[PDB]
RNA sequence: GUGAAAUUCUUGGACCGGCGCAAGACGGACCAGAGCGAAAGCAUUUGCCAAGAAUGUUUUCAUUAAUCAAGAACGAAAGUCGGAGGUUCGAAGACGAUCAGAUACCGUCGUAGUUCCGACCAUAAACGAUGCCGACCGGCGAUGCGGCGGCGUUAUUCCCAUGACCCGCCGGGCAGCUUCCGGGAAACCAAAGUCUUUGGGUUCCGGGGGGAGUAUGGUUGCAAAGCUGAAACUUAAAGGAAUUGACGG
């Protein structure tokens, strides 16, 4: 059966797309088909910014952040928990998770 | 922080570096508890640079195309 | 719109159409008397023209070509002719 | 008519030698003897006259080239790269 | 659809339904046909006169003014080449395409491109022959045909 | 863009002026008075290089130095055989200007 | 057996085959 | 400096040293790790030039420039893609108003023109009527070789 | 380095931090249900060489066309030969682990190979598991290219262009959402529709499952193998889509 028409890839009018490895565990992925991260996380912990204030020499000292372009097969995705197994009707929406904002 | 001390210096410039290459770019978790400690053990602590190694394109990554299978 | 009238389509929808997909087939072009300031005669040019035309006797570029209608020099009159 | 279906010129040699060693010195033979146009003259009479002296009958002109070749694919990148380090040496 | 091409395209010249002469058209049939003969002594092909005719004398179409086409007039003076226009500029592609290819040994795509324009001129060329506009025993050579051509 | 000019407009010298090919008439016509442009391919012998510039330069014609070689300066006059040196007596395509 | 390896199987085969009939 | 930006780095190499004093001259500039990234987003197009350039003192650098396409304020699509021959004639228009501003003049002034990095800030204005670019720096600048080490050419841009 | 270790490298400084040099790979982020190409495939800058779709056209020829046995071109990766070069990775292999065993999954090293040139081979889940050309049959919002219009903003300048936006329209595309158009065994598909109300044109190809893509013959190749391709025999099912339950390290 196939179980998704978007054919579990973002390739559409192409023929190849080059791969990538995944950051987890070095599987040759193809571009398109392995699922992208972009976090851009703090470089302190959450708890650890009030501790670094009080020893910043500059009173206004703006935080740098890290960013990272994590790509996963489906397998590490899986196993991280970063995506998971969907309804049949839950499947077919492209909108992301919310960001949990307020 | 001790030998700092006694050798005279007061204030850091922090250089965190991940593995870097064809490799994770992510710290470990050591990254937060030595960054933390340095500036709690009566340190200064100034500009925080990366010098992680981001290559434009690397070498082939070891492991194999199916992975490190587990 | 199970009663669209196909016999009598009012022009605005059919200057929307396709030269080809009209009721009849009507071309997009024309021919415009165009008038080059620092002269006196007037030189028929086509309005998709693909060449730099040129006078008999003016030493002066009226259009240019361009992807798809003549690219008129600044200051050079024109006028349709009989639509 | 076609005389052979693959020997070519190494038919000379018989069943000897083996099939990939006439194979390997086919394409020499053939580089060997031919005729290459000549440079300074524009015609087709340089034919080698020893190993590695090759000569225009029409010019009388004499090069140093390959063993089996006018001119070897080394010597050739090797006379761009002096040109390239010549134009290097001064500016 | 394209005879060598996976496109559609519907890019065409629609001809208008007025088949009678412009009034404003004070060039005459003779006024017309002189021209024609001049810019074909000038070494336009008949696809290049009837665009100048059109974009510089302002005539909708030679077919209507004269009465006749472009190369019906310019093969009834007799000063036409003997190549068709389109069989010319095929073969003269071909030329450009083999100079090319001949330099540039692993431009597969170049080869692909060779076949597909001679498939085009052996099928044009079949055409003519039917219509005897070239003789029986014509051929298109690829080692005569830098010859032919230009 | 000198070269791919050069190549068709002595493409229209041929069949529109006249022209003379090979050295010994090149001479011929260039101590006549009525040479215009002489083009040596590369592949000259550099004696004869030096001596026809010395005769143009007697005759007040211009020497063309063609990036080629005889083989295709040949191919680009039109003819099947190799070309040295040729001499244009009127171009009859403005490759010269007046 | 997964059908590659069925595949591959019948290649040693057929290699067999060949060595075999080839020898007399 | 004063005031001025953080992100940007320096590498000052020591060329000399007496007394108990080191002194340093300019050798390379260098964006940071975290503001070269915050740069790079999509449905933008970049464009990055380099060209080998030569002072009038006899130094020779490698001048690298990045530039941003800008989504305008009234913008609705979702990206601001540069077409090819667009990205072409910027990165040529940027390469020859980035040799020209170091071949006219001196290190010294190429130098303190870069610590506000005017060069970027006219490199953007001249390519506004092509493509708005909005996020242009100079991305990064080596030097290749150094003429002789004079004392004497030191010794002034240390001191009047 | 690992789940934990260990084979391994190290007071000759192993790892690490700085400055250089050399070599060979690969072109991140930008990079998209975006583009191009007949497919395979194609991503640092610039220059050259030819090629092509689409668009615009009151340019030209005037049936020149669609599909196509035989024939031919190109064809991922792996593989072969010859010549270079070999950084990293890495079949075979070795060692350490793990295990009842472990010829593996994990780790250290490592040959062929992985890169370039020339010559082969012609196979992939070479897939959209979906022939090509043509027409007709819903709607909507987008996107790429070209073109035609239009409030206004922006870049220069004093104004048009000219770019960058905003609102539309046309054609050609990659797609997307929705629909009791219709179909279908359903999954689903605006094509897999216009099919018992069965016929637009034309190629290839299947006849229950195995035996079998096997044997043999022919043909191609250096070889590996590729194309064409059975039979005896055996069997009542093998399969497809969905439903319910059970089970999931
Ligand atoms: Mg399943
Ligand atoms: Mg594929
Ligand atoms: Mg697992
Ligand atoms: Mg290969
Ligand atoms: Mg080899
Ligand atoms: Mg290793
Ligand atoms: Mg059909
Ligand atoms: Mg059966
Ligand atoms: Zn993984
Ligand atoms: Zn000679």
């Amino acid at each position: 059966t196939k179980k998704r028409r978007n054919n579990g890839r973002a390739k559409k009018g192409r023929g190849h797309v080059q791969p990538i490895r995944c950051t987890n565990c070095a599987r040759c992925v193809p571009k398109d088909k392995a699922i992208k991260k972009f976090v851009i996380r703090n470089i302190v912990e959450a708890a650890a910014v009030r501790d670094i204030s009080e020893a910043s020499v500059f009173d206004a000292y703006v935080l740098p952040k890290l960013y990272v372009k994590l790509h996963y097969c489906v397998s590490c995705a899986i196993h991280s928990k970063v995506v998971r197994n969907r309804s049949r009707e839950a499947r077919k929406d492209r909108t992301p998770p919310p960001r949990f904002r307020p | 922080a001790q030998r700092c001390k006694e050798l005279g210096i007061t204030a850091l410039h922090i250089k965190l570096r991940a593995t870097g290459g064809n490799r994770t770019k992510t710290p470990g978790p050591g990254a937060q508890s030595a960054l933390r400690a340095l500036a709690r053990s009566g340190m200064k602590i100034g500009r925080i640079e990366d010098v992680t190694p981001i290559p434009s394109d690397s070498t082939r990554r070891k492991g194999g195309r199916r992975g490190r299978r587990l | 719109p199970l009663a669209k009238d196909l016999l009598h389509p009012s022009p605005e929808e059919e200057k929307r159409k396709h030269k080809k997909k009209r009721l009849v087939q009507s071309p997009n072009s024309y021919f415009m008397d165009v008038k080059c300031p620092g002269c006196y005669k007037i030189t028929t040019v086509f309005s998709h023209a693909q060449t730099v035309v040129l006078c008999v006797g003016c030493s002066t570029v009226l259009c240019q070509p361009t992807g798809g209608k003549a690219r008129l020099t600044e200051g050079c009159s024109f006028r349709r002719k009989q639509h | 008519a076609k005389r052979t279906k693959k020997v070519g010129i190494v038919g000379k040699y018989g069943t000897r030698y083996g099939a990939s060693l006439r194979k390997m010195v086919k394409k020499i033979e053939i580089s060997q003897h031919a005729k290459y146009t000549c440079s300074f003259c524009g015609k087709t009479k340089m034919k080698r006259r020893a190993v590695g002296i090759w000569h225009c009958g029409s010019c009388m002109k004499t090069v140093a080239g390959g063993a089996w070749t006018y001119n070897t694919t080394s010597a050739v990148t090797v006379k761009s790269a002096i040109r390239r380090l010549k134009e290097l040496k001064d500016q | 659809g394209r005879m060598h091409a996976p496109g559609k395209g519907l890019s065409q010249s629609a001809l208008p339904y007025r088949r009678s002469v412009p009034t404003w058209l004070k060039l005459t049939s003779d006024d017309v046909k002189e021209q024609i003969y001049k810019l074909a002594k000038k070494g336009l092909t008949p696809s290049q006169i009837g665009v100048i005719l059109r974009d510089s004398h302002g005539v909708a179409q030679v077919r209507f003014v004269t009465g006749n086409k472009i190369l019906r007039i310019l093969k009834s003076k007799g000063l036409a080449p003997d190549l068709p226009e389109d069989l010319y500029h095929l073969i003269k592609k071909a030329v450009a395409v083999r100079k090319h290819l001949e330099r540039n040994r692993k431009d597969k795509d170049a080869k692909f491109r060779l076949i597909l324009i001679e498939s085009r001129i052996h099928r044009l060329a079949r055409y003519y022959k039917t219509k005897r506009v070239l003789p029986p025993n014509w051929k298109y050579e690829s080692s005569t045909a830098s010859a032919l051509v230009a | 863009k000198s070269l791919e000019s050069i190549n068709s407009r002595l493409q229209l010298v041929m069949k529109s002026g006249k022209y003379v090919l090979g050295y010994k008439q090149t001479l011929k016509m260039i101590r006549q008075g009525k040479a215009k442009l002489v083009i040596l391919a590369n592949n000259c012998p550099a004696l004869r290089k030096s001596e026809i510039e010395y005769y143009a330069m007697l005759a007040k014609t211009g020497v063309h130095h063609y990036s080629g070689n005889n083989i295709e300066l040949g191919t680009a006059c039109g003819k099947y055989y190799r070309v040295c040196t040729l001499a244009i007596i009127d171009p009859g395509d403005s490759d010269i200007i007046r | 057996m997964r059908a590659k390896w069925r595949k591959k199987r019948m290649r040693r085969l057929k290699r067999k085959r060949r060595k075999m009939r080839q020898r007399s | 400096q004063n005031d001025e930006v953080a992100f940007r780095k320096f590498k000052l190499i020591t060329e000399d040293v007496q007394g108990k004093n080191c002194l340093t001259n300019f050798h390379g500039m260098d964006l940071t790790r975290d503001k070269m990234c915050s740069m790079v987003k999509k449905w933008q197009t970049m464009i990055e030039a380099h060209v080998d350039v030569k002072t009038t003192d006899g130094y020779l650098l490698r001048l690298f420039c990045v530039g941003f396409t800008k989504k305008r304020n009234n913008q609705i699509r979702k990206t601001s893609y540069a077409q090819h021959q667009q990205v072409r004639q910027i990165r040529k228009k940027m390469m020859e108003i980035m040799t020209r501003e170091v071949q006219t003049n001196d290190l010294k002034e190429v130098v303190n023109k870069l610590i506000p990095d005017s060069i970027g800030k006219d490199i953007e204005k001249a390519c506004q009527s092509i493509y708005p670019l909005h996020d242009v720096f100079v991305r990064k600048v080596k030097m290749l070789k150094k003429p002789k080490f004079e004392l004497g050419k030191l010794m002034e841009l240390h001191g009047e």
